[PDB]
């Protein structure tokens, strides 16, 4: 009740973006759990319009990293998430993908693990190397693996800035 | 050993070459953070089998922490001024660097 | 240590979207930490390019969801999100997505605590951002209801997980 | 031969270092030209120690015809894409990266 | 009283305003979910005032269980035939309408 | 009065299952035409009952023209963006909308 409402929302506060990566490996053990919150997640319109790539391969992963300028260290793990286009209703859809991603990052810190999503990657060669067909479009790439530094807050703006009550300009 | 430097060597280049199509999208700042990035990776790729100094330790540590670490509240004018010349002041020892 | 793990994901992996809301006002103290867990999502470059608007007055609330078909039933509260264009990355824009994942970020709050939502993202763009009084340059993206849930918690059907998930390759 | 390319390597990482500073100085476009410019010289590394292809030598020619000589024109968003594009066929290959 | 069921009634009309709006991005088989999601709509406020009949109240919860409830799996053909029919059933009644 | 206005309400929500049902016959441009439709049906028991505001008539006026005029040679895109901005300044109003 109280206390498993307290200890969750102290799992999403605390989610902090990951860039160093131990040389552990992710068990599958312990990224089936993340798939599965991965998935637990709201689309458009129940379509389950999206495509994950689950890449572990280490030549793979390299090859990823490489042509993803987003990803700074090697990670265990990469997820390819694409807007799935054949199921498609600029799309609304393709933000509920962007959903999925993040009920992904909150996972890995369910398993104490941590991801970092990126968008900034070559499209063309990212999809080459995943062998995605033509409809789907990679959107995002999630660097996930074992954490290998302590986590730090980023910077953030007062909550009068980016937070407002009924109107615009109003704290 | 040799042939396994070349192979990283080739995902590099791949890398600066990705990071320089990026650029043409990404906002201003970006091509100091990326050629620092690309830094950092060529001296974790020397430290694998190039010259060892305790002083190029320091240098990739620092590059870490700037790139692995928080983002923001980072200046780029003074910082890369003491990183450059840490670095060149280790590479102008006659041991590091052959003539 | 496998029991947080567990709680943490049954609480993320049983987050069902409520479309039929109480009688029961979001009080301010079920609100803040909603705020507060919301806010802590990925920002493109921590640019934290985005704007959210919390509706509670009930005529406010009534003519947002009569200019949106979206909402379903009458939410004790709403919870506009919107991309900041003053500080776009590199001028779709990638930080859209940042706003979508801390509307992720948005039901999950609402769910631990016991409260329900979903994403509503159909709504005439025009109306709701003269109704929320929007400048220019805040896009408005999605306007979520979120409020006390009245229905209980029906799974929806879900796709195969071997057509929506691979490893490390497609169709394999 | 392997510490050779390491010196090389502490060398590129300065010029890396150097680019990433004077970006600031330096127009937003210069930030494409610096990564290419970095590109080619970690090919160069490469060209006699790293897998050997044709593709790669095509490659590297292609941009020092770029960088070098003629200054001017030179398109980036359709350039950097088609070197990059280039450079990704020649790294799938399994003899040019094995794992 | 009559002028809260106005207000009401300006609030459902900008309502079926803007889903005639979004029905030109919307797919194809919204048509009828828009219809149906007024129609439970305008019961939920003819129930307030208007006339009472228990049937007209089990109308309205079979709506709120397509709309309200999970979305999927649903079949519009039968569904839409079973609830037009039960409504005409209720209206056919001479004391629910008036002549 | 109140009665009388709970009965139209009957007969709408009857009209608005009767269209759900058959624009799954009817083509997709339908769907704009029969929530429009629907829009003016519900501002017209709004007329006698309702909020009495000049821009409202003028509406009302303007989904008449739409529906009972001839057909075709209709922009729905723009039209419909155009009247529910019109409703929406309507419903700013403190005097149509209180709470
Ligand atoms: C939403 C988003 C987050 C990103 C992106 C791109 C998008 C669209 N790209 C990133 C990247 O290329 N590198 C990287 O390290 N992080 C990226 N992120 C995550 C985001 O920048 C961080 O989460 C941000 O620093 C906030 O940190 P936090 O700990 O407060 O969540
Ligand atoms: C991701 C998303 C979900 C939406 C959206 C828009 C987006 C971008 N819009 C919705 C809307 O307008 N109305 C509505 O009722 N739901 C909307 N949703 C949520 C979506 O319908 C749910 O994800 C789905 O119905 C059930 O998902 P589940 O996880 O609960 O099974």
């Amino acid at each position: 009740p109280s206390q498993r409402s307290s200890h969750a929302l102290q799992t999403l506060t605390t989610r902090r973006a990951v860039r160093a990566f131990a040389d552990r490996p992710v068990d599958d053990s312990l990224l089936d759990p993340m798939l599965d919150a991965m998935l637990a997640a709201p689309s458009a319109s129940n379509k389950q319009a999206w495509a994950f790539v689950a890449v572990r391969e280490r030549r793979a992963l390299r090859l990823l990293r490489a042509f993803s300028p987003g990803i700074i260290e090697l990670p265990p793990l990469v997820v390819a998430a694409c807007f799935d286009r054949s199921r498609a209703v600029w799309d609304e859809g393709m933000l509920c993908v962007a959903m999925a991603v993040e009920n992904l990052l909150l996972a890995a810190h369910c398993l104490g693990l941590g991801g970092c999503p990126s968008g900034s990657f070559r499209r063309g060669p990212v999809r080459r190397l995943l062998g995605l067909p033509d409809h789907l479009e990679p959107l995002l790439l999630v660097p996930i693996g074992h954490p290998a530094r302590p986590l730090a807050p980023a910077p953030r703006r007062d909550r009068n800035e980016v937070v407002s009550h009924e109107r615009w300009g109003t704290g | 050993e040799v042939r396994q430097v070349g192979e990283e060597l080739l995902l590099l280049a791949a890398y600066l070459l990705s990071s320089g199509r990026g650029l043409l999208d990404e906002p201003r700042q970006y091509g100091t953070f990326r050629c620092l990035d690309a830094a950092r990776r060529v001296l974790a790729l020397a430290a694998g089998t190039g010259p060892h100094h305790p002083e190029l330790d320091a240098l990739r540590g620092r590059m870490d922490d700037v790139m692995c670490g928080p983002m923001g509240d980072h200046e780029l004018d003074t910082l890369l001024d003491q990183m450059c010349e840490r670095l060149a002041t280790v590479l102008e020892d006659p041991d590091v660097i052959s003539d």
